[PDB]
RNA sequence: CGCAAGACGGACCAGAGCGAAAGCAUUUGCCAAGAAUGUUUUCAUUAAUCAAGAACGAAAGUCGGAGGUUCGAAGACGAUCAGAUACCGUCGUAGUUCCGACCAUAAACGAUGCCGACCGGCGAUGCGGCGGCGUUAUUCCCAUGACCCGCCGGGCAGCUUCCGGGAAACCAAAGUCUUUGGGUUCCGGGGGGAGUAUGGUUGCAAAGCUGAAACUUAAAGGAAUUGACGGAAGGGCACCACC
RNA sequence: CCCAUGAACGAGGAAUUCCCAGUAAGUGCGGGUCAUAAGCUUGCGUUGAUUAAGUCCCUGCCCUUUGUACACACCGCCCGU
């Protein structure tokens, strides 16, 4: 009858300046015809990439989700969103002979930006170790899992979204969780396993255009 | 008369242990007493491997595994071939298969 | 006869029989 | 689909309810050569040169 | 009418390939997800319940997938590979091979490959009863 | 892209831990408890087993009140079958979840009472303690945490057994038994009838506990050995097989 | 044996039997039986061979392990008003 991509426009999608490659791809929209705008349409879709597509020297297991906040001059405008490690990385690091450490805080940065950080540590082999297992006992394991929600919070509330998104980046947070926790016991791959958007502040359209350089 | 020393099963020191489903029939089987399968499989088959590497768009990008655990009940574990009858004597070796 | 059924018939034998007694 | 002259290492078998193809392991001579493996009929004898009008048919053993 | 823009680099889709026992679905959709460019089943290329997963179906719907992604100017192709997850398996079913395999082999470029399925943290009781099904 | 509901707590998760057993796995906090270890602390036989009594006791089930995602007895259909109203599939009610009150039963199993002595070896593993080269982590002066090599105590297990014992299977206990006595509780006496009838007793009910006999029978049964058979696996073979 | 009097006149219900090179099949001939009695059998040549150098799917067999409440041995044994 009709076609529908032939009423269908073409839309740039621009990353934050937080990331050195800045279009992460195209998407599409109907045209404004009506009630129905296009600009309405291209407001809350999520992009998730892989850092190696944000940042060039930068790991592929990691990805971040990018959401839209505004369209101007058909270039649609994202934001961090949310953070997280590819499936098969995740599954890589969790083996058979060793405790596996979670924790997870609910921490505000100063803009105003609620997150919901997630931290994976997993327990780590001396490299002369005889024993098979190697595994932290209940008290080790609730040290650890301490340390992790204290160097998280030390480390979200009091900088804003822009500097978490780049201490995210080569988590730093993951590596001073590993540091730290170093004399409970040898910790093995910590990350920042998720990070989720849990409430924003309201939209303000010259943060975003500082966001973007 | 007594088959296995074990019961079949590797509890030792409890009363019960948490069932879980059978991969293929969804039978409830005990935690213990199921097969374990772990399966690392790469997500392209070998056959298809070069096909795909070269529409990659990156260079070098080593394609991800698969990480599937699988559980057996003892009925489905036999017929899957997984694992087999054995004799008497064979029945307690436990080293896995040397593959 | 498995046991089990057995003795489920029985227990419908006794049920309908203390139905009947009063 | 280029035409390339490989060599017959390994008869391996045949295969179905009553048997009725046959495997063979060919070596390029040409190409980098590497080991591929794929199915066959009919006589192809010890050694022999199969011909690949394609590089990408496999054998999908067992 | 389709991305007409720096002719010599990539216009990045997302291949949501979901390979069941049933059938295999070969969807590619926008970057974000939110619009489809087309969606080709192994059941609307096979007239018949048994080879609506097999090999042959994938590879046919994957084919139809990447003409009409080509002719609406998308050039690569992420893929996230689900099986039916859940409570149920997490095995892909037999198309997914052959979908991915007939993508890659007809002009398409392949991006990122993610595996999808739904892993619950733990799940509401399977299908079968507690002691499976019998047959 | 969100929103809401209940359910569950994967991977980590182990012949690993805890609990009297049933049973127990997301974080954090509170509350009370506990074993082992350490002790040149205290009391000084206070102990072991236990009729009567008592607490807890999977699942299913019952009566109220919430909740009711998923699965799902019953039921309704759809299915190759000679015949399902079975196995399979789509739905689906009580239930499955929680809060009270009942119920007191499981292949509730290690089919092995508990307490105490003695009797081989070895490698691990969990907890506590002790000793020791060295390797790693918090400013360069130390403990300590993670490893490493050991010793002691309790624990879950991995063991020949021609110590020893058993009918053997097998068991470091199922040993220390005609060379028969450490203490103590429960409990069996060929197979059926039968855990039935009856009486009592508990329960709202379902049912639970205690529990015969007449009669009937030469075996029933346990372990193992050979064969035969298997719609059991592995490896081969045959145009009286197939392709 | 001849008059040429014209018979679905050119790969076959369900079920299947035999067969791998001088197989099969066609074709005649000789022995036995006998009175030179053959449509039978036992041999012999002659023409001459499409397909396959494999498998354990059907029917079976064998060299193992395993299960058994079978041993008259699965045509077994056995449960139910």
């Amino acid at each position: 009858v009709v076609d529908p991509f032939s009423k269908k426009d073409w839309y740039d999608v621009k990353a934050p300046a937080m990331f050195n490659i800045r279009n992460i791809g195209k998407t599409l929209v109907t045209r404004t015809q009506g009630t129905k705008i296009a600009s309405d349409g291209l407001k809350g879709r999520v992009f998730e990439v892989s850092l190696a597509d944000l940042q060039n020297d930068e790991v592929a297991f990691r990805k971040f989700k990018l959401i839209t906040e505004d369209v101007q001059g058909k270039n649609c405008l994202t934001n961090f969103h949310g953070m997280d490690l590819t499936r098969d990385k995740m599954c890589s690091m969790v083996k058979k002979w060793q405790t596996m450490i979670e924790a997870h805080v609910d921490v505000k940065t100063t803009d105003g930006y609620l997150l919901r950080l997630f931290c994976v540590g997993f327990t780590k082999k001396r490299n002369n170790q005889i024993r098979k297992t190697s595994y932290a006992q209940h008290q080790q394991v609730r040290q650890i899992r301490k340390k992790m929600m204290e160097i998280m919070t030390r480390e979200v509330q009091t900088n804003d979204l822009k500097e978490v998104v780049n201490k995210l980046i080569p988590d730093s947070i993951g590596k001073d969780i590993e540091k730290a926790c170093q004399s409970i016991y040898p910790l093995h791959d910590v990350f920042v396993r998720k990070v989720k958007m849990l409430k924003k502040p309201k939209f303000e359209l010259g943060k975003l255009m500082e966001l973007h350089g | 008369t007594k088959k296995r020393r074990n019961n079949g099963r590797a509890k030792k020191g409890r009363g019960h242990v948490q069932p879980i489903r059978c991969t293929n029939c969804a039978r409830c089987v005990p935690k213990d007493k199921a097969i374990k399968k772990f399966v690392i499989r790469n997500i392209v088959e070998a056959a298809a491997v070069r096909d795909i590497s070269e529409a990659s768009v990156f260079d070098a990008y080593v394609l991800p595994k698969l990480y599937v655990k699988l559980h057996y009940c003892v009925s489905c574990v036999i017929h899957s071939k997984v694992v087999r009858n054995r004799s008497r004597e064979a029945r307690k070796d436990r080293t896995p298969p040397p593959r | 006869m498995r046991a089990k059924w057995r003795k489920k018939r029985m227990r419908r034998l006794k049920r309908k029989r203390r139905k009947m007694r009063q | 689909q280029p035409i390339k002259l490989a060599r017959v290492t390994k008869v391996l078998g045949r295969t179905g309810s009553q048997g009725q193809c046959t495997q063979v392991r060919v070596e390029f001579m040409d190409d980098t050569s590497r080991s591929i493996i794929r199915n066959v009929k009919g006589p192809v004898r010890e050694g022999d040169v199969l011909t690949l009008l394609e590089s990408e048919r496999e054998a999908r053993r067992l | 009418l389709g991305p007409q823009v720096a002719e010599g680099e990539n216009v990045f889709g997302v291949c949501h390939i979901f390979a069941s026992f049933n059938d295999t679905f070969v969807h590619v959709t926008d970057l974000s997800g939110k619009e489809t460019i087309c969606r080709v089943t192994g059941g609307m290329k096979v007239k018949a319940d048994r080879d609506e997963s097999s090999p042959y179906a994938a590879m046919l719907a994957a084919q139809d997938v990447a003409q009409r992604c080509k002719e609406l100017g998308i050039t690569a192709l992420h893929i996230k590979l689900r099986a039916t997850g859940g409570n149920r398996t997490k095995t892909p079913g037999p198309g997914a091979q052959s979908a991915l395999r007939a993508l890659a082999r007809s002009g398409m470029k392949i991006g990122r490959i993610e595996d999808v399925t739904p892993i619950p943290s733990d799940s509401t009781r399977r299908k079968g009863g507690r002691r499976g099904r019998r047959l």
